[PDB]
RNA sequence: ACCAUAGUAGGCCUAAAAGCAGCCAUCAAUUGAGAAAGCGUUAAAGCUCAACAAAUUCACCAACAUAAUCCCAAAAACUAAU
C-alpha cells in the first residue's frame, strides 16, 4: 500500500500522535502494532530513538522492520552530551576518538544500507566522522587520559555562559 | 531518554555500541585488535583540490562537487 | 558522458569592510551659492577620467552622455545592495556626488528677469565612463545578471562589463577600424578638409572622428 | 518512457521482446524493450509480463503485445525507429483497450 | 492575454509560439502567463 | 526509403518498414571538396524560388522541409533553401506536394489569387490603409533578405521592399 | 589476434578442432602409453 | 576545414581507460548485459545477491569503452555495447549461480560475454549452467 | 528525452523546520547524486534541476498603440549602369 518510516522509541511505543493517526488512517490498528513493538523490542533499553519501516498490505495486515539507531545518538551517547553545538565548527561539543568511531561503525554495519552496499568498515568510519563534523565534535587520534574532563569542565562553563546570554538576550527582546 | 556518565568511564569503554538491556559494553581493544590503517585517516579538513593528485577518483569527485556546487550558484538566480 | 572541468577559485581578493555602497548626498555639505552656466561640454565627447578598472573586476559602462541625480544615485545604491552579497562581493563608485547646479525659474515664467533658482544637483558623465566598479569572489554572469538591470534604469545606454569584456570591445573597435575596406574615413576627410566639409562640421569633430555626435556616441562608427 | 507511464497501460497483459544481441539492426528494438521495462511502466501495471527473448541465429527482432481485448499487436522491427515503434504502440493503446 | 513589449517566460511551462504575424508566450498550467507581443 | 505499412486482420495489427530503393548523389560534382552540398554543387548564391527542380530534391512529399543533419546543409543555405520553398509553395509552385484529402477537395472555394515573391503568409498580413506620404513611406515586402546576396547580372540591387 | 563468434545451439554443427585432434592423439597411441596416460591421471587428478 | 585539433586525454578518461584494461586483464569472466532501468532498490537488491557469490557488476562510457574495445582483441563484443551496458565482473567464472539468481527478474537479457578468452552467447551461458 | 537511491529528519531554534522562517557546518556511501539551485506541504509527501548512465544539426543580448473633412503619384525584387 505505501512505505512508512517512523523514528520510535524503543518500549515507549505510544498509539498516539504523530505515529497513531497516520496507522489509523492506513488501517491497521496500532494497538497491534504498539503490543508488537513492545515485544520484539522489550530487551532494547527503553528510551532510546530508533527508526522503523512499517509496511502496509490490503486487508489491513502490517509488518514490523527496525534497524540501528541514529548515528546522533550514537555519537552523543559517546561523547556523553546531551544535545549538539548551535555553530558547527566554530565551536566544539566532545571528543569522539577514531576507536570510539570505529566500534560504532561495526555496530552500526548491520543496518539496512550498509547491508545492502556491501563496503568495507574504512566507508562507515568516514562516513561516522562526518557526521561528527557536522554535530561539531572533535575527533581527536589518540587524546583521552583526563583532558577529556579538562575540556568537559570548561564546556560546561561555556554552556552556563550560552545559557546566561540566551536569557539576557530573550529578556531584552521581550522588554523591546 | 538514556543518561550519559560523566567520569572516566568515557575514556575506558563507550556508552552508545551497547543497545540491549544487559551491560555487556565492549572493552577497548588495543592496537593489538584494531586494524593500523584505522588510525591513519584524516579527521581534520578534508582534502582540498590542490592537495589531491589528478590520478586519483577522489579528485575528479571533488571536481564534480565543485562544479555542481558552481552550476548551483550560477543558477541561483532562476527567472522562469 | 562529459568531461569534468576545474572551477575558478577566488582567495587572492579580498572583500574590505562596509562592502555596501555608501550613502550620497542630494546637495554637497557646502551649496554653490553662485549659479553657474550649464556647459554641455561635461557631457559632449568621450571620458577621459574614471576610464579605467582601478580594484573590481566588473563595472557598469556608460556608451553615450547625461547627467546623475539623487534619483538614480539612490536607485543604483538601493538596487545593488539589495541584489549583491555583501559577503563574497564588493562595490565602489567611480563618479562623485551631485555637485553641477541646475536651476528652474520658479517666480515667473515668463523670458528674462535673470538667472533662476538652484533646484538640484547633478553628476555630469562622458561616454566611455565607469559609474559602479564591482569585485570579489564572484563569476561575471550574476553580477551581469543584475546589473544590466541598473544600467538599463540609468538615462544613457550603458552595459555591465568586465576587463575580459572591456578589452574584447576595444580590441574588435580596433580591429574594425583596421580593416575597414573602404579609403574614405571620416577622420581622413575631416583632418583633410577635402570637399570643404569642415564648413558643415564641427572644431570638436576633428577629435571624436564622427563616432560623437552631441551627447550620444555610436560604438559602430570605427 | 514517460509517455508510457501517462498512458495507463493497465489493461496490457503480456509483452515479449525476441532479438539477437549480435546483430546490426536491433538498437531500435533494444531501447524499446528498455523504454517498456522502466520503473514507472512496471509499477502503473504490475500483472503485466515483460519477457525478453535473446537468440543469436534468429536475426529478425520483433516485438509482440498481447492484451486482454482478445488482441495481439506484433511488430517486426528491423527498420523501424524506436520514437515511432513507441508511437504507434501508444496510439494502439490509447486506441483498443 | 496580456499585450506586451517585451515577452518573457514566467515559469517552465511557457512556450513561445509565432501565430498571425505576433509572438505568442501560452500558458497552460498557469494561464495568467498568456502574453502577446505589440 | 523507408515506408511504414499497417496491415489488419481478425483484430490483429502488423507494421513494417520496408526499404525501397532511393536515387544517390550524381557522380560527378564541379567543387567536390566542397562540405556542404549546394556549396560543393556550385549552386551558391544561384538558386531562386523558381528553381523547383532544386527546391523539391529535399522536401517531404507533403510539403514539409527535411532536417538539416539529415540534408547536410549549412545554416544559410538551408534557411535560404526553407525560404525559397515557402515562397514556391505560396506561388503556387509544387502542385503535387500536398495531403490529398478527398473530402475536402470536392467544396470548391474562390479561385486562387496568382502571387509570387511573397514573403509574409497571406492569412497574417493586414491591409496598410494610411500608406504614409512620401518621407514616411510604408513599403510593401517583396521576396525575401535572405536571398539579397544572389548574383546580379545586371547589377541592379534587388528591390526587397516596394 | 581475436577471439571466436560465439556459436549457438539452434544451428550448432562445427566443434573446435582441438577436441578432434585430441581425440586422434588418444587413438593414435598403443595400450602401454593409454596404461601409463591413465595411471599418470589417476595419480595427479 | 582547418586540420584536426587532438583534444588532449584528460585524467577522467585515462582513469576509465586504466580500470577498463585492468578489469579485462585481470578477472576472467566478463559478461555483458543491457542495463534496465528500476529502482534504486532493486539495484541494491541485485547487487547484495550478485555479492552472495562474489561477482560484481560496472558501468563504463560507451565514448571510453568502443575505441578501447575496437583497439583491443574483443572487436567482436562492438553490437553488444550501443546502449545501456552492464559488465558483470567475475574472477572463478560460476554462471551457473549467476543464471539462477538473475532468473528471478525475467526481463532483464543476457546480451552475451566471455568465458576465458571466449566469446558465448546467452545459449553458450545455458550450456555452461548446463555443464 | 534520461533517471534520480544513501549515513540523515546534519547540528541548533521552533508546535512542527525532513534539501528548502531562520543561524553554523557543507563531510560522507556508492561507477555516478548539492546536507540541495527552483515549485509544493502547517510540518511530511510529491514535481523538477544539476550527477551518472544515451545521444549529442544550430542556439549570449537583440522584437514597443494611437486623432480628429478623404489613403495618397501609379507601379516595378534581374537583358549587362562610373
Ligand atoms: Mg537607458
Ligand atoms: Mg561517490
Ligand atoms: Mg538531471
Ligand atoms: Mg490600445
Ligand atoms: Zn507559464
Ligand atoms: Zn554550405
Amino acid at each position: 500500500s505505501g512505505m512508512i518510516r517512523a523514528i520510535v522509541r524503543a518500549g515507549q511505543a505510544r498509539p498516539g500522535p504523530p505515529l497513531g493517526p497516520i496507522l489509523g488512517q492506513r488501517g491497521v490498528s496500532i494497538n497491534q502494532f504498539c503490543k508488537e513493538f513492545n515485544e520484539k523490542t522489550k530487551d532494547i533499553k527503553e528510551g532510546i530513538p530508533l527508526p522503523t519501516k512499517i509496511f502496509v498490505k490490503p486487508d489491513r495486515t502490517f509488518e514490523i522492520k527496525i534497524g540501528q539507531p541514529t548515528v546522533s545518538y550514537f555519537l552523543k551517547a559517546a561523547a556523553g552530551i546531551e544535545k549538539g553545538a548551535r555553530h558547527t565548527g566554530k565551536e566544539v561539543a566532545g571528543l569522539v576518538t577514531l576507536k570510539h568511531v570505529y566500534e560504532i561503525a561495526r555496530v552500526k554495519a548491520q543496518d539496512d544500507a550498509f547491508a545492502l552496499q556491501d563496503v568495507p568498515l574504512s566507508s562507515v568510519v568516514r562516513s561516522i566522522i562526518g557526521s561528527a563534523r557536522s554535530l561539531g565534535i572533535r575527533v581527536v587520534k589518540d587524546l583521552s587520559s583526563e583532558e577529556l574532563a579538562a575540556f568537559q569542565k570548561e564546556r560546561a562553563l561555556f554552556l552556563a555562559a550560552q545559557r546566561e546570554a540566551d536569557l539576557a538576550a530573550q529578556a531584552e527582546a521581550a522588554k523591546k | 531518554p538514556e543518561v550519559c556518565t560523566d567520569p572516566f568511564r568515557l575514556t575506558t569503554h563507550a556508552m552508545g555500541v551497547n543497545i540491549y538491556k544487559e551491560g555487556q559494553d565492549v572493552v577497548l581493544k588495543p592496537d593489538s585488535e584494531y586494524p593500523e590503517w584505522l588510525f591513519e585517516m584524516n579527521v581534520g579538513p578534508p582534502k582540498k583540490l590542490e592537495e589531491l593528485d589528478p590520478e586519483t577518483r577522489e579528485y575528479w569527485r571533488l571536481l564534480r562537487k565543485h562544479n555542481i556546487w558552481r552550476h548551483n550558484r550560477l543558477s541561483k538566480n532562476r527567472k522562469f | 558522458f562529459k568531461t569534468l572541468l576545474p572551477v575558478p577559485t577566488f582567495e587572492d581578493v579580498a572583500i574590505p569592510e562596509k562592502p555596501k555602497l555608501r550613502f550620497v548626498e542630494r546637495v554637497p555639505l557646502v551649496p554653490k551659492v553662485r549659479r553657474e552656466r550649464k556647459n554641455l561640454s561635461d557631457i559632449r565627447g568621450p571620458s577621459t577620467e574614471a576610464t579605467e578598472f582601478t580594484e573590481g573586476r566588473f563595472a557598469i559602462l556608460a556608451l553615450g552622455g547625461g547627467y546623475l541625480h539623487w534619483g538614480h544615485f539612490e536607485m543604483m545604491r538601493l538596487t545593488i545592495n539589495r541584489s549583491m552579497d555583501p559577503k563574497n562581493m564588493f562595490a565602489l563608485w567611480r563618479v562623485p556626488a551631485p555637485f553641477k547646479p541646475i536651476t528652474r525659474k520658479g517666480m515667473g515664467q515668463r523670458m528674462g528677469g535673470g538667472k533662476g533658482a538652484i533646484d538640484h544637483y547633478v553628476t555630469p558623465v562622458k561616454a566611455g565612463r565607469l559609474i559602479v566598479e564591482m569585485g570579489g569572489r564572484c563569476e561575471f554572469k550574476e553580477v551581469q545578471g543584475f546589473l544590466d538591470l541598473v544600467a538599463h534604469k540609468l538615462p544613457f545606454p550603458a552595459k555591465a562589463v568586465s576587463r575580459e569584456t572591456l578589452e574584447k570591445m576595444r580590441k574588435d573597435q580596433e580591429e574594425r577600424e583596421r580593416n575597414n575596406q573602404n579609403p574614405w574615413t571620416f577622420e581622413r576627410i575631416a583632418t583633410a578638409n577635402m570637399l570643404g566639409i569642415r564648413k558643415v562640421l564641427s572644431p570638436y569633430d576633428l577629435t571624436h572622428k564622427g563616432r560623437y555626435w552631441g551627447k550620444f556616441y555610436t560604438p559602430e562608427r570605427v | 518512457a514517460a509517455a508510457l507511464a501517462r498512458l495507463g497501460l493497465r489493461a496490457v497483459k503480456q509483452v515479449r521482446v525476441q532479438f539477437c544481441p549480435f546483430e546490426k539492426n536491433v538498437e531500435s528494438t533494444r531501447t524499446f524493450l528498455q523504454a517498456v521495462s522502466s520503473e514507472k511502466v512496471r509499477c502503473t501495471n504490475l500483472n503485466c509480463s515483460v519477457i525478453a527473448d535473446v537468440r543469436h541465429d534468429g536475426s529478425e527482432p520483433c516485438v509482440d503485445v498481447l492484451f486482454g481485448d482478445g488482441h495481439r499487436l506484433i511488430m517486426r522491427g528491423a527498420h523501424l525507429t524506436a520514437q515511432e515503434m513507441l508511437t504507434a504502440f501508444a496510439s494502439h493503446i490509447q486506441a483498443r483497450g | 492575454f496580456k499585450t506586451k513589449g517585451v515577452l518573457k517566460k514566467r515559469c517552465r511551462d511557457c512556450y513561445l509560439v509565432k501565430r498571425r504575424g505576433r509572438w505568442f508566450i501560452y500558458c497552460k498550467t498557469n494561464p495568467k502567463h498568456k502574453q502577446r507581443q505589440m | 526509403f523507408r515506408e511504414v505499412v499497417e496491415i489488419l486482420d481478425g483484430k490483429t495489427t502488423i507494421i513494417e518498414g520496408r526499404i525501397t530503393e532511393t536515387p544517390q548523389e550524381s557522380p560527378n560534382p564541379p567543387n567536390p571538396t566542397g562540405q556542404c552540398p549546394i556549396c560543393r554543387w556550385n549552386l551558391k548564391h544561384k538558386y531562386n524560388y523558381e528553381d523547383v527542380l532544386l527546391l523539391s530534391q529535399f522536401i517531404r512529399p507533403h510539403g514539409g522541409m527535411l532536417p538539416r543533419r539529415i540534408t547536410g546543409l549549412c545554416q544559410e543555405e538551408h534557411l535560404k533553401i526553407e525560404e525559397c520553398v515557402k515562397m514556391a509553395h505560396r506561388a503556387g509552385l509544387l502542385p503535387n506536394h500536398r495531403p490529398k484529402l478527398p473530402e475536402g477537395f470536392v467544396p470548391k472555394s474562390k479561385p486562387r489569387l496568382n502571387r509570387y515573391l511573397t514573403r509574409w503568409s497571406p492569412r497574417s498580413v493586414k491591409p496598410i490603409y494610411n500608406k504614409g506620404h512620401r518621407w514616411n513611406k510604408v513599403r510593401m515586402p517583396v521576396g525575401s533578405p535572405l536571398l539579397k546576396d544572389n548574383v546580379s547580372y545586371s547589377g541592379r540591387p534587388l528591390l526587397l521592399y516596394h | 589476434e581475436a577471439l571466436a563468434g560465439a556459436p549457438l545451439d539452434n544451428a550448432p554443427k562445427e566443434y573446435p578442432p582441438k577436441i578432434q585432434q585430441l581425440v586422434q592423439d588418444i587413438a593414435s597411441l598403443t595400450l602401454l602409453e593409454i596404461s601409463d596416460l591413465n595411471e599418470l591421471l589417476k595419480k595427479t587428478l | 576545414p582547418p586540420p584536426t585539433p587532438p583534444q588532449e586525454e584528460t585524467g577522467l578518461v585515462r582513469l576509465l581507460r586504466r580500470e577498463i584494461a585492468a578489469v579485462f586483464r585481470d578477472n576472467r569472466m566478463i559478461a555483458v548485459c543491457q542495463h534496465v532501468a528500476l529502482s534504486a532498490e532493486d539495484k541494491l537488491l541485485l547487487r547484495h545477491q550478485l555479492r552472495k557469490h562474489k561477482i560484481l557488476m560496472k558501468i563504463f562510457p560507451n565514448q571510453v569503452l568502443k575505441p578501447f574495445l575496437e583497439e583491443s582483441k574483443y572487436q567482436n563484443l562492438l553490437p553488444l555495447f550501443v546502449g545501456h551496458n552492464l559488465l558483470l565482473v567475475s574472477e572463478e567464472p560460476k554462471v551457473k549461480e549467476m543464471v539462477r539468481i538473475l532468473k528471478g527478474i525475467p526481463f532483464l537479457p543476457l546480451l552475451g560475454g566471455c568465458i576465458d578468452d571466449t566469446i558465448l552467447s546467452r545459449q553458450g551461458f545455458i550450456n555452461y549452467s548446463k555443464l
